DNA sequence: GGCTGCTTCAGTATTTATACTCT
DNA sequence: AGAGTATAAAGATACTGAAGCAGCC
């Protein structure tokens, strides 16, 4: 509604405002009821599908895993690497950013000590073991799992991880509901999946769709990331530092730039009115 | 001026707005309904007359034999209310209907009646409504909740959104009768048009169209327009008016009159349309290609061959055109078509129509309704005919007709109850026009599309059903003419009518026990609008859209008072001023805002008359002249809210409280509170259990009179007079003179009701609020029910409370309570469990009630008397015999395990014609001793006037005043009186005396008849004995309490008096709340109230001191006067100068414990006046004072807030919850321990508990929690033995419910077994 | 309904055949039609589809068994004949069912030997009332 | 009639069975009447329909209702739904040796103990009490012990607070969302009818004190006691197994 | 003839008014 | 337990999925 409620619970809401607040409140209450309703069914299905995973080994004997890396939504970071691997057995030994200088062995359980150790050394990503790629028939090995998360040590051999997982994912359920690149930080730039050309206005326009910018800090850990579409004019090339406030590239979202990436000529060939094209005098400029 | 029951204790009333409409009688719904259900009325209308005139008169199978209706009447209840309440019968009345059967001359309709025969017949026995809108069904007291359903008529639904996921919307139309069958039209993703009946399989609409005897040419003539082509020199120039060409492209050379208007390829502009229209072109050349896709309306016939040169609804062509022009046919008729203005939706359906003639359509309909039975002409004919045009199987009540003729924008509000062809046609036309875009769908939850039933309407409908069955029967028996012996009685029966009425009242979803533990729970169980039951929604079926507040609820339903839980918004409770319109639509008062004044000529407005004007809001200032002092007024016009001028306004609300219900119009400082918490507050306020002693609310809303008066627990004077004899269980008032008619000298005798088990096992007992020898007037309260006080409402006790943490004993929401509350016993309550035992009669003879029962020691029998019944007053614990009863071989009524108490009353009923006991004779004779008393009193008060006349005649004739006072006053005629007219007068007055004596003997003998008699019982019962135990449970750690502002809590610790925070003046607090509860649960009211509370008590201790030590009355007069003015320009304006210098002392004696303060909801008291009142006392305007500890005596820094808050007590008493179980009763199908507290039931160890106990490595506890402790039969016996023998160990075995599952599957053809 | 005249011919034919064994299916269909029609009377067709089907099957078997004895030389209407047969079988079935229900009640009301205290009144002194109400027979 | 006190049920299977046999019997008798095969066919149709409605009602077009229009429960419907043997009696069953009450605070408690009203504790541990009595010789027959306990003589209380000494109880709340909705304790006797609860643990239970209720269970064998003491005790579960954050945050 | 968009259906969250006569 | 019996036309969930089925290029 246009007009808001310009009073508070120390003055007195007059009638209409009390009415409107009432509407909102009852909506909330009905939501809560049906939300408990749905979440119950959801957690039931969850506990049913797993229902049987029991840690029946100690090491499945594999060297696979996921490259755990801190998540970044493009601007601020969403989670430091310390958490994602806090208490999870790494697959292979990790190297300092002094390459060929390991920092921790290959098959060690990463409690807080190694967490801070990797934290200061500016480590970026680690191939950590996982359960999705575990190598066990009828169960999972302990190491692939990690730490019990209720006791500061590896999970023992026999615990029913499936049920605790189901319950943990389901419980909070009732709490749920129902341009350009204006970089602000200072660091090195990296490009990814690049094909481009320097324009007739001095700048370099990128002309692919797998393109992505990764802004590293001075150290070697990525801090920002951004998407640039087919044909966006970068202000700066790779490797150049950048300050906060200024853009690095901007395109036209309201059209599809389809510049060619060679030198030559063009024609009005295969463009014939009546059957293929139409005569059109521009209704804003005229050309 | 004030009622004399109010000058005892006035209430200081804030609020500045002068009210103009007194709150109406809060129970007008039930009474005003059951009034228009039993009332003889002309012109049919409502009531029974409608049911009769809608079934009667009936005639035989052309036997010239009729059975017609004459009149009706209701005789009388054989019993007054209370006797039905006691015996266990239905307070009811008999229906005598005057009927007549007539048989005309044989083979002569015009002929004379061969014989008339009239009679009056007993049919059915209908219950009656007390003066409190209730029924008494089997002793108990029921009530019929109103219902909220969808009005009868036609609704144009949209069904937007998820239809086909393509995005295109649909439209559909439902026509809903009051009784009959719905009919549904609906479109298609393919933009076709379909019909279905009773939500069945689909069909094309042209089916229904033809089955009304419609030819295809008639169809096309009705729906579409015409475009004609006429032979010319060339090209078939078409007659035309240019209106159909606005914005259309020029499919040819738009040229006429020798000049071009629009070139082909260029669309004809609206300006070009205006040019054409001013030019008035009519004929235009048209190429023969442009007329390729036109469809022809009416078929053409050749002249010479006389053939079908063209049919109806045919796609035109070139050769077809040539053949048509070949047969001389100048005119050619096609349909004008478009795609945004006149969509062609009928033609396609006609093309997909698998039917051409009416008969095949009727066959199609029959098959879609009845499968299995092949077609049959007259069968399907009658089926379709009576399915929608039978006066019997289909009806729109007058409201349906109103809604129908209004939705179609017609004006005549009076029509038939059956349909009509033109009406279905107009439905389809309107649905199409919606499909084009002229008109909009209707919203469902709107309150112009729903209506409320009542008890009258539902009862009347059940009565119609009964009449229908009886009518079928009596018509049958009229095909068996045995004349001159068939009076109109043996033809008629009454058993099905009575069965239907009794089955409705005594059992339904809309017939509930009265929720009776509060003078408010009642008055809220009768203003309940439920949207469930028959013809309504369902819990797991209703949607999120009806459950919300619509902007049309403003003044017709409370938005904040609904039961939270699995059904919100369904059982919303009616508003305060909400009437019911003539047809069942709610309405609301508003005030005519004429040119510049706000007069008081009020009007009621429904949900549709309102949505046109602009209504101001309640709180809008104006200066003693009508004119708004402001110039821009807030208003709400049409589901909106915005500023408006000083002249646009039309109406203005009545009073600021007309938005909330009554169950929440009591909470003060509502506008200073949340919404969730106010909701929980009202829903708790309807649960307060009546305590031992009642006490006024220190700070209230000024709406506590009209809740006690308008409910029934009080006892109110019929007519005024002067009190003459009060007594702890009865009041007798000598009526005034003019309030006394010539007969019935008259003294009202109110027999107050003592301890009587209410519906939730809580005593009620009115107590007198007057004393011997004081005036009363009509309507003044005399006795006070449970939870009333001096005429006002009082649900709980107002205590002194301090807001601060205290060592965590009020951690989350717990409450801390002193011992000046468990000692003063101000939260104790009385409970009344009733038990009954009956003497049935099985084989081997019946059972008896002898005080001699077998194989039991004397110790038990000690409390039993000779008859076999425990004495009144005995104290009984669990497992004791109260009535002896021996079976033909013991069946003695024991005490239910767990409960204690002291017997307070015993009842005994005997089938008249069974050997009586002693106790029955005792209760009978005492009832006689009490019953003679009132008649004796009326007797002796009446005898006075006769002897007064005796003295008046004896004064002339040598009066001797010194002898007429020697011998008894019956000797007032024997003195010396000469033989004059006066001696004849003496004889006449003596005969008058003896006549009155005969009358009173007759009355007392009629009472003796009604008492000493037996009574109709359940045949098979010899005697029925009833015991009334009673307990007094006080308070403990575990009970629940709550304020009025949604702040509930479990009392946790009972505190010694010397540990409580006491202020600098020794006075300890009672209760220690928690402040953390406020800032999140934003209920500021509970704190703000607490300030005012203290202030009020401050004026109490200012009088108590002024009055305890003596003080002249002039000072108290002056001080109370000051306290009563105390404000801004408020409405109260009471002056003690008019009082009589004595009752002032009474007023002070009532105030002396606090001056009660009123606070209208949205006209409350501001902070300035709260502080002004606090200053009139002496307390700090901050409202916070310094306290001390009681355990250490060291001051609390940070001054805390103490005051007086009105605490309740909710009846979730812990002893009703606490429950355990060692080993009890198993079931038979599956030997799992039973469930519940009534039975000795175990606990529910559900799924989730098994998941959780499984997440731990807990593998043995999970085992024993489902094999030994529940089901393994051998295992659990061995477990009991090993537990007694000090050996904690188990032998698991295999469960039993599993083997049940096996034998249950294997009982199907499924071989399920176990391997090795 | 079905014609009254053709049934005469069909039954005469089958009776002549009996004088030589099975009925023509036409008269069987006619009997089924009339039985199912009477099923929709007002005094019946009022309570439940679980009984009504049993009544109809019983009446059909009764009328089939009883058509063995139909006088052909007199009383030329068999409409009323079949109606009466199915009517009688209907009422017998209704009696049997009602008495089986009363058996359930009478077994109930004779069991006050359970676990423990606080037995009801209505729920128990109402089954008795129905347990006696049909016992008026 | 099942006859589990109070209301009497029907055990509706009987009804169905009867009808089947009924029609079956009827069919046989028509094979002794040589009826028009249209009627034998109609009877076979009825028989098929009846057997079907018995095995799994509602699967055929219309379900049959006994009264109240409530479709009667066929055989298969004793296994489907929320109420078949599976979701009602094989997974979650009711249990003996259990109780229920309202809860309160008692902020004087340690972390590994909870309140337990004297009445309830007396009712739950009864067979243990009988065992100790018949061990000490304070009675001879079981009924002697029962009457002794019933008169609540001053000797039963020392026996009680003896057996309680290290006998853990399991407390539970209604919606058992996660693993920390059921925890073990060692109880101390209380003069009331309510359960004391350590104010730090009312986060795992998500239990306010607006009148919530809780259930009490009692392990019996050695293994269950050892497990409740070493696994589910309230002083072993301080780290929410979802994420290792502590769950004993003072609220 | 295979491929494809509607279409229909299946799955989930106490308490019932009336032979007759034998035999 | 059985058996002869003769007017009668007597209804507002909401969402998801998978096979079936008419039709087309
Ligand atoms: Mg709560
Ligand atoms: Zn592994």
């Amino acid at each position: 509604i246009e007009t808001p409620i310009t009073a508070n619970f120390r003055e007195g809401l007059n009638v209409l405002q009390y009415f409107i607040s009432t509407h909102g409140a009852r909506k909330g209450l009905a939501d809560t009821a049906l939300k408990t309703a749905n979440s119950g069914y959801l957690t039931r299905r969850l506990v049913d599908v797993a229902q049987d995973l029991v840690v029946t080994e100690d090491d499945c004997g594999t060297h696979e895993g996921i490259m755990m890396t801190p998540v970044i939504e493009g601007g601020d970071v969403k989670e430091p690497l310390r958490d994602r691997v806090l208490g999870r057995v790494t697959a292979e030994d990790v190297l300092k950013p002094g390459t060929a200088d390991i920092l921790v062995p290959r098959n060690t359980l990463l409690h807080e000590q190694w967490c801070d150790l990797l934290e200061e050394n500016s480590v970026d990503a680690v191939k950590v073991r996982s359960v999705v790629s575990c190598d066990t028939d009828f169960g999972v090995c302990a190491h692939c799992y990690g730490r019990d998360l209720a006791r500061g040590h590896i999970i023992n051999k026999g615990e029913a991880i499936g049920v605790i997982a189901a319950q943990s994912i389901g419980e909070p359920g009732t709490q749920l509901t129902m341009s350009s690149i204006q970089v602000k930080n200072k660091g090195s730039i990296k490009l990814s999946n690049v094909k481009s050309v320097v324009n007739s206005s001095g700048k370099l326009v990128i002309t692919s769709r797998n393109t992505e910018l990764k802004l590293i800090d001075e150290f070697g850990r990525t801090k920002e990331s951004y998407k640039v579409p087919y044909g966006a004019v970068l202000a700066k090339g790779d490797g150049e530092q950048v300050a906060g406030g200024e853009t690095v590239a901007n395109w036209d979202p309201h059209t599809m730039p389809v510049i060619t990436e060679v030198s030559g000529f063009v024609r009005f060939t295969d463009m014939i009115d009546g059957q293929t094209i139409t005569r059109q005098t521009d209704e804003l400029t005229g050309l | 001026v004030y009622s004399y029951t109010e000058k005892k204790r006035i209430r200081k009333d804030f609020g500045k707005r002068p009210q103009v409409l007194d709150v109406p009688y809060l129970l007008s719904i039930q009474l005003d309904s059951f009034q228009k259900f039993i009332e003889q009325d002309p012109e049919g209308q409502y009531g029974l007359e409608a049911a009769f005139r809608s079934v009667f008169p009936i005639q035989s199978y052309s036997g010239n034999s009729e059975l017609q209706y004459v009149s009706y009447r209701l005789g009388e209840p054989v019993f007054d209310v209370q006797e039905c309440q006691i015996r266990g019968v239905t307070y009811s009345a008999p229906l005598r209907v005057k009927l007549r059967l007539v048989i005309y001359e044989r083979e002569a309709p015009e002929g004379t009646v061969k014989d008339i025969k009239e009679q009056e017949v007993y049919m059915g026995e209908i219950p009656l409504m007390t003066d409190n809108g209730t029924f008494v069904i089997n002793g108990t007291e029921r009530v019929i909740v109103s219902q909220l359903h969808r009005s009868p008529g036609v609704f144009f639904d949209s069904d937007k959104g998820k239809t086909h996921s393509s995005g295109k919307v649909l439209y559909n139309a439902r026509i809903i009768p009051y009784r009959g069958s719905w009919l549904d039209f609906e479109f298609d993703p393919k933009d076709n048009l379909f019909v279905r009946i009773d939500r069945r399989r689909k069909l094309p609409a042209t089916i229904i169209l033809r089955a009304l005897n419609y030819t295809t040419e008639q169809i096309l003539d009705l729906f579409f327009e015409k475009v004609i082509f006429e032979i010319r020199d060339n090209k078939l120039q078409m007659e035309l008016v240019p209106e159909r060409l606005r914005g259309e492209t020029a499919s040819f050379d738009i040229e006429a009159n020798g000049k071009v208007y629009v070139e082909k390829g260029r669309r004809i502009t609206a300006r070009h349309i205006r040019q054409l229209e001013k030019d008035d072109v009519k004929l235009i050349e048209v190429p023969v290609e442009y007329i390729a896709g036109k469809v022809v309306a009416k078929d053409y016939i050749d002249e010479s061959t006389g053939e079908l040169i063209c049919a109806a609804n045919m796609e035109l062509s070139l050769d077809l055109l040539a053949k048509l022009s070949q047969s001389g046919h100048k005119r050619i008729e096609t349909l004008f078509t478009n795609d945004l203005d006149h969509g062609p939706y009928i033609s396609e359906t006609l093309r997909v129509d698998p039917t051409n003639d009416r008969l095949s359509a009727l066959v199609e309909i029959y098959r879609m309704m009845r499968p299995g039975e092949p077609p049959t002409r007259e069968a399907a004919e009658s089926l379709f005919e009576n399915l929608f045009f039978s006066e019997d199987r289909y009806d729109l009540s007058a409201v349906g007709r109103m809604k129908f003729n209004r939705s179609l924008l017609r004006e005549e509000i009076e029509g038939s109850g059956i349909l009509s062809k033109d009406d279905i046609i107009d439905v389809m036309k309107k649905l199409i026009d919606i499909r084009n875009g002229k008109g909009e769908v209707d919203d469902i939850d709107h309150l112009g599309n729903r209506r409320i039933r009542s008890v009258g309407e539902m009862a009347e409908n059940q009565f119609r059903v009964g009449l229908v069955r009886v009518e079928r029967a009596v018509k049958e028996r009229l095909s068996l003419g045995d004349l001159d012996t068939l009076m109109p009685q043996d033809m008629i029966n009454a058993k099905p009518i009575s069965a239907a009425v009794k089955e409705f009242f005594g059992s339904s979803q809309l017939s509930q026990f009265m929720d009776q533990n509060n003078p408010l729970s009642e008055i809220t169980h009768k203003r309940r609008i439920s949207a469930l039951g028959p013809g309504g929604l369902t819990r797991e079926r209703a949607g999120f859209e009806v459950r919300d507040v619509h902007p049309t609820h403003y003044g017709r339903v409370c938005p904040i008072e609904t039961p939270e839980g699995p059904n919100i918004g369904l059982i919303n409770s009616l508003s305060v001023y909400a009437q019911t319109n003539e047809y069942g639509f709610l309405e609301t008062p508003y005030r005519k805002v004429t040119d510049g004044v706000v007069t008081d000529e009020i009007h009621y407005l429904s949900a549709i008359e309102e949505g046109n004007y602009v209504i101001a809001q309640a709180n809008s200032n104006l200066d003693e002249e009508g004119h708004f002092v402001e110039d821009l007024v807030t208003c709400r016009s049409k589901g909106e809210s915005s500023l408006f001028s000083r002249d646009q306004v039309d109406y203005m609300d009545v009073s600021t409280q007309q938005v909330v219900s009554v169950g929440a119009s009591l909470i003060p400082f509502l506008e200073h509170d949340d919404a969730n918490r106010a909701l929980m507050g009202a829903n708790m306020q309807r649960q307060a259990v009546p305590t031992l002693r009642a006490d006024k609310p220190l700070v209230g809303t000024g709406m506590e009179r009209a809740v006690a008066v308008d409910s029934g627990v009080t006892a109110v004077a019929k007519r005024g007079g002067v009190v003459q004899y009060v007594d702890a269980s009865r009041i007798v008032i000598k009526v005034n003179e003019d309030e006394m008619y010539p007969g019935e000298a008259g003294i009202d005798i109110y027999n107050l009701t003592k301890y009587t088990r209410s519906n939730q096992n809580t005593c009620i007992n009115q107590m007198p609020c007057v004393s011997l020898g004081e005036p009363v007037e009509r309507g003044d309260v005399l006795a006070d029910g449970p939870s009333t006080d001096l005429g006002e409402l009082a649900l709980g006790q107002n205590m002194r409370v301090a807001f601060m943490p205290w060592n965590g004993y009020n951690f989350e929401d717990s409450i801390l309570v002193s011992e000046r509350v468990v000692q003063e016993d101000r939260f104790t309550t009385i409970h009344i469990q009733e038990l009954a035992c009956v003497s049935r009669d099985t084989k081997l003879g019946p059972e008896e009630i002898t005080a001699d029962i077998p194989n039991v020691g004397e110790a038990a029998l000690s409390k039993l008397d000779e008859s076999g019944i425990v004495y009144i007053g005995a104290e009984v614990t669990g497992g004791d015999i109260l009535v002896g009863k021996v079976t033909p071989k013991d069946s003695s009524l024991r005490v239910p395990n767990g409960v204690s108490g002291t017997v307070i009353d015993v009842q005994v009923f005997t089938r008249d014609g069974v050997e009586k006991d002693k106790r029955a004779l005792e209760i009978e004779e005492m009832q006689l001793k009490q019953a003679k008393k009132d008649l004796s009193e009326e007797l002796q008060i009446l005898e006075a006037g006769l002897f007064s006349r005796i003295r008046a005649v004896l004064v002339a004739g040598g009066v001797e005043a010194e002898k007429l006072d020697k011998l008894p006053r019956d000797r007032w005629l024997e003195l010396g009186l000469t033989d004059e007219e006066k001696q004849n007068q003496l004889e006449q007055l003596a005969e008058q005396y003896d006549e009155l004596k005969h009358e009173f003997e007759k009355k007392l003998e009629a009472k003796r008849r009604k008492i000493t008699q037996g009574d109709d019982l359940a045949p098979g019962v010899l005697k029925i004995v009833k015991v009334y135990l009673a307990v007094k449970r006080r308070i403990q750690p575990g009970d629940k309490m709550a304020g009025r502002h949604g702040n509930k809590g479990v009392i946790s610790k009972i505190n010694p008096i010397e540990d409580m925070p006491y202020d600098e003046n020794g006075t300890p607090v009672d209760i220690v709340l928690n402040p953390l509860g406020v800032p999140s649960r934003m209920n500021i009211g509970q704190i703000l109230e607490t300030h005012l509370g203290m202030a009020a008590k401050g004026i109490g201790d200012k009088i108590n001191a002024m009055l305890k030590q003596q003080q002249e009355v002039a000072k108290l007069r002056e001080f109370i006067q000051r306290a009563y003015d105390l404000g801004a320009d408020v409405r109260q304006k009471v002056d003690l100068s008019t009082f009589s210098d004595e009752e002032v002392m009474r007023l002070a004696e009532n105030l002396r414990k606090g001056m009660p303060i009123a606070t209208p909801v949205f006209d409350g008291a501001k902070e300035a006046e709260i502080k002004e009142l606090l200053k009139l006392g002496d307390l700090p305007t901050s409202g916070q004072i310094r306290l001390y500890d009681g355990r250490t005596g060291e001051q609390f820094e940070r001054p805390v807030t103490v005051g007086y808050m009105y605490m309740l007590k909710l009846n979730h008493l812990v002893d009703d919850k606490m429950h355990a179980r060692s080993t009890g009763s198993y079931s038979l199908v599956t030997q799992q321990p039973l469930g519940g507290k009534a039975q000795f039931g175990g606990q529910r160890f559900g799924e989730m508990e098994v998941w959780a106990l499984e997440a731990y490595g807990a593998a043995y506890t999970l085992q024993e929690m489902l094999t030994v402790k529940s089901d393994d039969v051998n295992g659990r016996t061995k477990m009991y033995k090993n537990i007694v023998d000090g050996n904690h160990q188990m032998e698991p075995g295999m469960p039993e419910s599993f083997n049940v599952l096996l034998k249950e599957i294997r009982s199907l053809g499924i071989n399920i077994e176990l391997e090795d | 309904y079905v014609n009254n005249k053709e049934l005469l011919q069909a039954i005469i034919d089958w009776k002549t055949e009996l004088a030589n064994v099975r009925q023509n299916d036409t008269i069987g269909l006619a009997i089924m039609l009339i039985a199912e029609g009477l099923s929709k009377r007002f005094n019946f067709s009022g309570y439940t589809q679980s009984w009504k089907q049993e009544m109809i099957a019983d009446g059909i078997e009764a009328s089939i068994k009883g058509l063995h004895n139909f006088d052909e030389t007199k009383y030329k209407n068999p409409h009323a004949y079949i109606t009466q047969a199915c009517f009688n079988a209907f009422v017998q079935r209704i009696k049997k069912e009602r008495k089986e229900v009363a058996k359930k009640y009478s077994y109930f009301v004779h069991n006050v030997y359970d676990s423990r205290d606080d037995d009801m009144v209505a729920l128990v002194d109402e089954t008795f009332i129905q347990d006696i109400y049909d016992k008026m027979t | 009639v099942p006859l589990d006190g109070g209301r009497f049920a029907t055990s509706d299977l009987n009804d169905l069975y009867r009808r089947v046999i009924n029609r079956n019997n009827r069919l046989k008798r028509l094979l002794d009447l040589a009826a028009p095969d249209i009627i034998v066919r109609n009877e076979k149709r009825m028989l098929q329909e009846a057997v079907d409605a018995l095995l799994d009602n509602g699967r055929r077009g219309r379900a049959i209702t006994g009264s109240n229009k409530r479709p009667l429960k066929s055989l298969a419907d004793m296994i489907k739904g929320k109420q078949g043997r599976f979701r009602q009696n094989l997974l979650g069953k009711r249990v003996d040796y259990s109780g229920r009450s309202v809860i309160t605070v008692g902020p004087y408690l340690r972390l590994h103990q909870c309140g337990l009203p004297k009445k309830m504790a007396l009712e739950l541990f009864k067979p243990f009490i009988y065992g100790k009595l018949e061990l000490r010789g304070l009675a001879t027959t079981i009924k002697a012990a029962k009457k002794m306990v019933e008169r609540e003589e001053a000797v039963v209380w020392d026996i009680l607070d003896e057996v309680i000494r290290e006998h853990p109880v399991l407390l539970n709340r209604a919606p058992t969302l996660h693993r920390l909705g059921i925890q073990a304790f060692e109880p101390v006797l209380i003069e009331g009818k309510a359960i004391q609860l350590h104010p730090l643990v009312c986060a795992a239970y998500n239990a306010d004190f607006d009148g919530d209720q809780m259930a009490v269970h009692v392990p019996l064998t050695l293994e269950a006691q050892l497990e409740a003491r070493a696994l589910m005790m309230s002083t072993n579960n301080i780290l929410s197994p979802a994420n290792g954050e502590p769950i004993i945050v003072p609220s």
